[PDB]
């Protein structure tokens, strides 16, 4: 009826408000995941903090190059994370590899181990394009979870 | 600025300054007078087992 | 024309430190606000 | 000094709206603030900037209510602003719609459409591969 | 008896409401932002963080270790909630017999809270983690004990309705003059972040930033209160509002400016640096009611 | 308060001479749009007349010689003197 | 020309050393550290609300592919595959054919952003200037498919935002 | 009541474990001495607890030289402790 | 940079500080605490980036 259907609002309305990350750096592209902290750009305008908490955490920014080596690190750290979860790709290199496509030792671009959610495509993502990272991806939020 | 600040403790001028009100706007209702005496060395104690003893049979806090 | 134009005068910190002492240093007086503080609390 | 910045701050209340005025750009926007009006725009769009305030103050592009059909008045990103971002909201200095106007080509678009996104009308790729053909027939 | 009821649920909001001025406060401190964009100054966030982190987000288990787990929660939660019970706030919630000893005993309780979390996970380096954490609120519980001990020496007996009277016209601040600066550095102990950092995340915190609160507060009566006016319940609540947030910001504040000591250096700050001088100060504050008569 | 004139006060008393240089630091002398339409000076080359490519070889100088198969590499690198402008 | 970091021990007597020792008994350091946080809290943040003010940017900006065209229509692209042997990423693919009518120009025209670092070579390298890099940001996806711009037809959607890039052009010729 | 203050506590924190869990659906031998001196520390408070306790009636002559005397030596195993204590 | 006659570069390789800084962590870390040793990594400024070559 209509009080359930707007009763998931206020649910969905919870992760729109507030999204708790474990930034992964690993990248040039974590320098640029930094200036979300710097205030010219500001992010804990949003309910967004960078206590990070590796277990508790939400959405997974997955910033720039995955190795080979780090293939199975990110994995299993995926795996620990809480069921309403999401994963945004930050830099070229996480979405399909911007450099290092042909490369040997590099994964052509994180869904091949994690699947992906909201891309982020810039290399050195400006902060103004980063903001697409968390407003996108709470405008993306309506699920329409009916039952 | 600051109308955006003193917001965040005008909030907690309501609700930390609740528990300072209501133990003592509760005195009201539970006394004739506003006071909850507390007993602390047996002595004050049985001035409050005498004031049960005379006029008011149930009540503790009582004129006269 | 693209040029450059000069415009020194501050130019800033030339190994020149801005670490200035601030509110009155201890040494002997802030003891005596210190004990001070205690006669007078005591009494 | 303390009452000259809370007649200020009434001023500002006065200045947009006023009880109703205020409480709704609170409530859509982040922080409400008055000044000067460009005002012209497709789909109409506020984009009252001009003041001298802070650090880049090109400030409040508020978003328009319903710029194709999206209903944009809880929920509002900055998928709207059309071709006049580069001017009166990030580079240039001259106002778009008042000082220097982009010069007609009739081949740009007149309505400006949203984000790509999830919804229907999104992006898909496709190959210019006209193949090699095969011959069998009766 | 609605009292109780009336110190827990608003009790509850004010930790909620907590993590918005830990977030503005330190936000300001560092030329960022507080929230804006949940409500009209993000005042509609603590709410939003309590049907988040409470409803659709669940707990995959390391190892759930049946009893425990679901016990430190308990022990968490209940001590810090039974903290706000004989605390002299106009007439307190049946005030006990000795008032301190119980605000002491249940803080020392409270270790239990981080030991049994410990014993909730199966991997070694939780545990080892843990105790490390243990060892930082085990040590400054016993200077908790000491400048305690000294402060009452000066006036007043355990009961915390007596410390009331006793700065009928001057502060604890002044006669304590090193025990004031001692008292606030030994306040950081239930993993408050400022020193060093070590059911589910959320109710985990709740309890440790009550805490936080409980310690504020007891600051704003063992050195504070100005007067008492048993008139107007009124005059005296308004004054304490503002004397307990302006040491809640300095909380705020030392989380903000300064880094973590090494561990190791931060039980030199013990035994070595802290102990040592508060010891010279109990011996001190002994003969100071015998130096000058004044044992009330 | 939010007003200026106080606060300026306040932080100039706590640690340190401010009041000028402000944190945002954006509000004058910060040039729009750059500059009108500007010309670009050319080098050595672009005007006529004793323009060879004889004369600007660039990449000819470039085979290595084969040398042989008490002396330095370079006179010894002698330490320079404590600056004038601050001994420590 | 050789600076030091040392004092040395600045401690001799009495007054050089009981001022030194004052700020470990007491601590006079952690008010001095205080005083500087005091000071940056009162002075106004310098914050950017996103979807109403907008952070500062150059004429000349890299971000969004979008390949313009002439004024009175016509397709500015020629198909050098110039663009495609400068790509350090070697990110955007070409398939060159005869346009039936004499014309040289394009049929397959894919510039993947799952590829290019955004290095701007090929808004540089372009003799006839198709490629110009429109300033944007407004492109993020659910799909990868989604992501890719495929031949032509979303890239010519970039005549969406050439009503900036003929104005940000003109920077670009007599350079800046 | 103090067990009707202690009980309510209790029951509504245990209600909020309720909460968390049903509603959603889908080594090291240096750390030892620190517990030791902490034990033999807690002891010596204890027996330094009634100071502003006792001290209002008993005769301050005998008192003053045994309050001290714990402290003293409360100082004195602290002072064996500080020749060879630890790394930690 | 090692070079032939065509436009190629055959192998080039930069020797970034990486290499040089985390071969005295052997050295830097002996007799020294956990917590010393993120002060180490910071301090030298070990940027993971420099590892390539
Ligand atoms: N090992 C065994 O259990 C076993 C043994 C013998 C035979 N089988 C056969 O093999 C198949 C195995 O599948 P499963 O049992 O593993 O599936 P399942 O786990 O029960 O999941 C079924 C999924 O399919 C969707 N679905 C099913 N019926 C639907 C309907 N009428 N309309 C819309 N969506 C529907 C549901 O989505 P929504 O929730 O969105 O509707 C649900 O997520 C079965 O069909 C069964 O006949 C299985
Ligand atoms: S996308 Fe660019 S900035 Fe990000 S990791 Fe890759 S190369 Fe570095
Ligand atoms: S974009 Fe420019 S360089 Fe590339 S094929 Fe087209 S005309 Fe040639
Ligand atoms: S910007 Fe650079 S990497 Fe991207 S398509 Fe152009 S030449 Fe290739």
């Amino acid at each position: 009826e209509y009080v359930v259907a707007k009763l998931d609002d206020l649910i969905n309305w919870a992760r729109r408000s507030s999204l708790w990350p474990m930034t992964f750096g690993l990248a040039c592209c974590a320098v640029e995941m930094m200036h979300m902290a710097a205030p010219r750009y500001d992010m804990d305008r949003f309910g967004v903090v960078f206590r990070a908490s590796p277990r508790q955490s939400d959405v997974m920014i997955v910033a720039g190059t995955l190795t080979n080596k780090m293939a199975p690190a990110l994995r299993k750290v995926y795996d620990q994370m809480p069921e309403p979860r999401y994963v945004v790709s930050m830099g070229s290199c996480a979405n399909g590899g911007g450099y290092y496509h042909y490369s040997y030792s590099v994964v052509r671009g994180c869904d091949r181990i994690v699947p992906v959610d909201i891309y982020v495509p810039g290399c050195p993502p400006t902060a103004e394009a980063l903001l697409y990272g968390i407003l996108q991806l709470q405008k993306k939020i309506k699920r329409e979870k009916r039952l | 600025m600051w109308f955006e600040v003193l917001p965040g403790i005008a909030v907690m001028g309501v609700c930390l300054f609740i528990p300072g009100m209501a133990t003592a706007r509760i005195h009201r209702f539970s006394n004739g007078g506003k006071e909850k005496r507390v007993a602390h060395y047996p002595y004050q104690w049985y001035l409050m087992e005498r004031d049960r003893r005379v006029s008011g049979v149930n009540r503790s806090y009582v004129s006269k | 024309v693209k040029q450059d134009m000069p415009p020194v005068g501050g130019y800033g910190p030339i190994d020149y430190k801005r670490n200035l002492p601030r509110r009155g240093l201890s040494g002997y007086s802030m003891f005596a606000v210190g004990i001070g503080a205690l006669l007078f609390g005591y009494w | 000094e303390l009452l000259q910045v809370l007649k200020r701050g009434l001023q500002q209340v006065s200045g947009h709206g006023g009880l109703r005025g205020y409480l709704r750009v609170l409530f859509r926007a982040n922080d409400v603030r008055v000044g000067t009006l460009v005002g012209e725009d497709k789909y109409g769009n506020k984009y009252y900037e001009d003041n001298k305030q802070f650090f880049g103050r090109h400030r409040w592009v508020i978003y328009t209510t319903e710029m194709n059909g999206k209903n944009t008045f809880w929920d509002v990103d900055g998928s709207m602003v059309p071709p006049e971002w580069h001017r009166w909201l990030h580079c240039m200095t001259d106002d778009p719609p008042t000082v220097k106007p982009p010069t007609a080509r009739k081949f740009i678009w007149t309505n400006h459409k949203f984000n790509l996104s999830g919804t229907p009308q999104q992006y898909v790729p496709y190959s210019t591969t006209r193949k090699k053909i095969q011959e069998w027939v009766p | 008896m609605i009292n109780i009821l009336m110190l827990i649920i608003p009790i509850l909001l004010a930790v909620a409401f907590l993590t918005l001025v830990e977030r503005k406060v330190l936000g300001y401190m560092q030329l960022r932002k507080g929230p804006n964009v949940v409500g009209p100054y993000g005042l509609l966030q603590p709410i939003a963080d309590a049907i988040k982190l409470f409803i659709k987000e669940p707990l995959r288990p390391a190892t759930s270790s049946a009893s425990m787990f679901i016990l430190a929660p308990i022990m968490a939660l209940g001590l810090a909630l039974t903290m706000w019970i004989p605390l002299p706030m106009p007439y307190p919630l049946i005030n006990m017999n000795l008032g301190v000893l119980f605000m002491l005993a249940m803080s020392s309780l409270a270790v239990y809270s981080i030991l049994w979390s410990g014993w909730a996970s199966n991997s070694k380096y939780a545990l080892i983690g843990a105790l490390r954490a243990v060892a930082q609120t085990i040590s400054y519980e016993v200077t908790l004990a000491i400048i305690l001990l000294s402060v009452l020496l000066m006036s007043g007996s355990f009961t915390l309705s007596t410390l009331i009277t006793t700065q009928e016209q001057m502060w604890l601040i002044l006669p304590a003059w090193p025990l004031a600066m001692m008292w606030f550095i030994s306040t950081l102990a239930e993993t408050n972040r400022a020193p060093f950092d070590l059911g589910p995340f959320a109710l985990f915190f709740m309890a440790e930033y009550a805490n936080i609160i409980m310690m504020n507060i007891f600051t704003a009566i063992l050195f504070l209160g100005t007067s008492h006016n048993p008139h107007m319940p009124e005059l005296y609540t308004i004054n304490f509002t503002i004397k307990s947030l302006l040491l809640t910001m300095s909380f705020l504040w030392i989380r903000a400016s300064y880094p973590r000591f090494r561990y190791d250096q931060l039980m030199h700050l013990l035994w070595k640096n802290f102990l040592p001088l508060t010891l010279a100060l109990c011996m001190w504050h002994v003969s100071l009611p015998i130096l000058t008569s004044g044992i009330p | 308060a939010s007003a200026t004139r106080f606060i300026q006060w306040l932080r100039n008393w706590a640690s340190g001479r401010d009041l000028q240089a402000k944190l945002q630091l954006r509000y004058q002398e910060i040039s729009k749009r750059t500059q009108p339409p500007p010309k670009l000076p050319v080098g050595p080359s672009h005007k006529l007349s004793n323009n060879y490519y004889c004369t600007r070889d660039g990449r000819r100088e470039a085979m290595p010689p084969s040398i042989v198969m008490a002396v330095s590499p370079a006179p010894p690198i002698k330490r320079w003197e404590l600056s004038q402008d601050e001994p420590y | 020309t050789y600076k030091y970091v040392n004092l040395r021990e600045p401690s001799m007597d009495m007054k050089s050393v009981t001022d030194r020792a004052a700020q470990t008994l007491l601590w006079t350091e952690l008010i001095r550290g205080l005083g500087m946080t005091l000071s940056y809290l009162f002075r106004e943040p310098a914050t950017i609300n996103y979807p109403f003010e907008k952070g500062p940017l150059s004429p000349r900006f890299r971000g969004e592919h979008a390949l313009r065209r002439y004024p009175s229509g016509e397709e500015r692209c020629i198909a050098c595959k110039l663009c495609e042997a400068v790509c350090p990423a070697q990110a955007i693919t070409i398939e060159a054919e005869p346009r039936a009518d004499g014309s040289r120009r394009t049929t397959r025209y894919d510039i993947d952003m799952t590829k290019c670092i955004y290095c701007g070579f090929c808004q540089e390298a372009c003799p006839v200037d198709a490629i110009v890099e429109g300033p944007n940001f407004e492109f993020s996806t659910e799909t990868h498919e989604e992501l890719l711009y495929n031949k032509e037809k979303l890239l010519n959607n970039g005549d969406k935002w050439e009503a900036e890039i003929a104005a940000n052009i003109q920077a670009d010729y007599l350079y800046r | 009541n103090l067990m009707l203050a202690l009980l309510t506590n209790f029951t509504l924190a245990t209600l909020l474990v309720i909460i968390a869990f049903w509603l959603p659906q889908l080594f090291s031998m240096k750390f030892f001495l620190v517990a030791i001196t902490f034990l033999l520390f807690d002891l010596e408070i204890a027996l330094l607890l009634p100071l502003p306790w006792a001290s209002q009636t008993a005769n301050l002559n005998t008192m003053l030289t045994m309050a001290l005397f714990l402290i003293i030596l409360l100082a004195v195993s602290l002072a064996y402790e500080w020749t060879q204590k630890g790394l930690e | 940079l090692v070079s032939d006659g065509s436009s190629r570069p055959y192998r080039c390789k930069i020797k970034a500080p990486g290499f040089a800084h985390l071969a005295g962590l052997d050295k830097m870390s002996k007799g020294h605490m956990l917590a010393d040793v993120v002060a180490i990594i910071g301090t030298q400024d070990i940027v993971f980036g420099e590892v390539d070559r």
